[PDB]
């Protein structure tokens, strides 16, 4: 079996590391079993979506294993809302950069 | 590790609000069942599953709630870590294949107010970090527990009055997970003032998916919680 | 040299250069309370020990005792402030304000 | 080294509606604008030591420091001006109405080019404010200029490795120019950077009204004259 190992911030945010592509780009996310999709924040996200510049973001060009999608996708958390759009690529757990 | 192949994932472009900003992670990797994934987008694990890569399809948690212990927290893909669980697994049969749903017997509160009387549908829910029931319900619950409403269906509770507090438990596959209130209340620090957040939120889920309870952090966190792909059950044991 | 009185010095907290706030004392003996000395308004208000349970700030906050005051005298008039971030009620009492605590 | 004023009639708070005053380090708020804005029409703190004459000089400074790792975080003197706290003289602007500390803005200049209050507007110096507040319209010209972007509640924000190359903000008041450098009027926070001008509207009889915050009188010693209704100001040090 595989650990993954987690941290936890003020008994509201358990998060672990994880990487998206070859080689692997580390990204730290929330394995939540109320929802069903994986998401990261992308390069190519908007200069108003403030999020993305203290975070972490995911740059397709920099991948092997990067296959083209496209297709836009909408998300609707209680809490709050996203949008972009797809891809595929290789997926790590953990990061092993 | 393990690298799951051929995974389709969305790459956010647009974060409208403050959610994403105060946020500590990236992303999220969501683990439910495909039925609720966006644009029927095959889930991580059902891949990892598809791949063979595990050799058993079954994942756990183990949360910290200390909070500040090394780890916080573990996800164990492909099995269970027996050193942070006490005495045996105990299995609750998934009623609908959507979310990790499982029927609640009742919400048990040991000063005498019973809740989810008939049964109800739960959620165990890791994205969550408070209990969440019915807006009524959990109302009624906290004036049992003296709790007064904060604000966004948020009670707080007199820190000096957390002691006298009555357990909470909720009766699941017949057994009894009790919840002392030191395990129901989150000790929240800020500008060196001390206030006690009640672990029980007030939220109403919309039908088709509603009314549902959401076991979150704070069951799973006096539960280590097993999630079974090959034979659709949740386990809990008492965490370590 | 033996000098005159002259101007009160109030020291002040800065909080995240966001919060300035100062000590001042209600009542004899003085009851110590932090408060804002606020330009952009002109009322004075402190926590009351009558503060309603639903009061959650009243919680984690020093509270004004009328009783253990000698200098209070009551006049009971209700009243509420708008301020262009929030809001307040209570009423009205009055007694010595020290500048600081002087306790 | 104190003072005691008798007499004084204050506000015991039961009710506090929001998230506000949980959050708040402070305890309450002492007022120290003119009774006008006086709720129930109370004798406030200064005008009761005023008429108690319990000073030599009717009024007071505010000292703010902009770093909150420095002690003393500020200073309030009632009955006079610590001399220790400010460079140079006092410049006084003279009170155009007698409610808030109000005082006539000629113009907003931007040295990038951008010029807000061109016909000259109303501005309020109110240290219970600790950002600058002015026009929902003109700051959002404001922040256009300085290449900031939206949050919430009319809060804009810069992204750090831009605010060494920002132009500075000259507030024009009383015909001398009081200019605020961009380290002055930005905020570092968590690591994000927040502009220290908010876009609000007050709305009339009250309204419209720019607020000079701590943003402001960090950068700027203030002086509070009650015998001449005049707000002084000196470089701060
Ligand atoms: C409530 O306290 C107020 C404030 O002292 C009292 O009313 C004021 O009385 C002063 C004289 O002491 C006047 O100059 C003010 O103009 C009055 N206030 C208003 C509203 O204009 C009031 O009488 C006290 N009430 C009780 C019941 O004792
Ligand atoms: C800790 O930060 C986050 C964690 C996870 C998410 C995604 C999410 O909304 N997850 C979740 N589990 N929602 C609860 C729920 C409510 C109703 C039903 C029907 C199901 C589930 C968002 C987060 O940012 C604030
Ligand atoms: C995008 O991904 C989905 C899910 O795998 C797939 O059904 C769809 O055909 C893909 N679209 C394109 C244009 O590649």
């Amino acid at each position: 079996p595989i650990p993954e190992v987690l941290k936890n911030y003020m008994d509201a945010q358990y998060y672990g590391e994880i990487g998206i592509g070859t080689p692997p780009q580390c990204f730290t996310v929330v394995f939540d079993t109320g929802s069903s999709n994986l998401w990261v924040p992308s390069i190519h996200c908007k200069l108003l979506d403030i999020a993305c510049w203290i975070h972490h973001k995911y740059n397709s060009d920099k991948s092997s294993t990067y296959v083209k999608n496209g297709t836009s996708f909408d998300i609707h958390y209680g809490s709050g809302s996203l949008s972009g759009y797809l891809s595929q690529d290789t997926v790590s757990v953990p990061c092993q950069s | 590790g393990v690298k799951v192949e051929r995974q389709v994932f969305g790459e956010a472009t647009k974060q409208p609000g403050i959610t994403f900003i105060a946020a500590k992670f990236d992303g999220i990797l969501g683990m439910a069942y495909p039925r609720i994934s966006v644009n029927n987008v095959l889930p991580v694990f059902d891949n990892l599953m598809q791949q063979k890569l595990v050799d058993q399809n079954i994942f756990s948690f183990y949360l910290s709630r200390d909070p500040d212990a090394q780890p916080g927290g573990e996800l164990m893909l492909g099995g269970t870590d027996s050193k942070y669980y006490k005495g045996s697994l105990s299995y609750l049969n998934v009623t609908r294949k959507a979310y990790w749903q499982v029927h609640l017997d009742q919400v048990e509160v040991a000063s005498g107010l019973t809740l989810c009387k008939e049964g109800c549908e739960a959620i165990v829910d890791t994205g969550t970090s408070l209990m969440v029931g019915p807006v009524d319900e959990v109302r009624e619950l906290q004036k049992a527990i003296g709790a007064v409403p904060l604000i966004q269906g948020e009670y707080m509770i007199p820190c000096e009055k957390v002691s006298t507090l009555p357990a909470i438990t909720l009766k699941l596959g017949g057994k009894g997970y009790k919840l002392s209130p030191e395990d129901y209340t989150l000790k929240v620090s800020q500008a060196g003032k001390t206030l006690c957040l009640s672990g029980f939120m007030g939220m109403d889920i919309p039908p088709p998916s509603g009314p549902l309870w959401i076991l979150g952090d704070v069951f799973i966190g006096r539960y280590y919680t097993v999630f079974d792909r090959d034979n659709n059950r949740v386990g809990f044991a008492e965490a370590a």
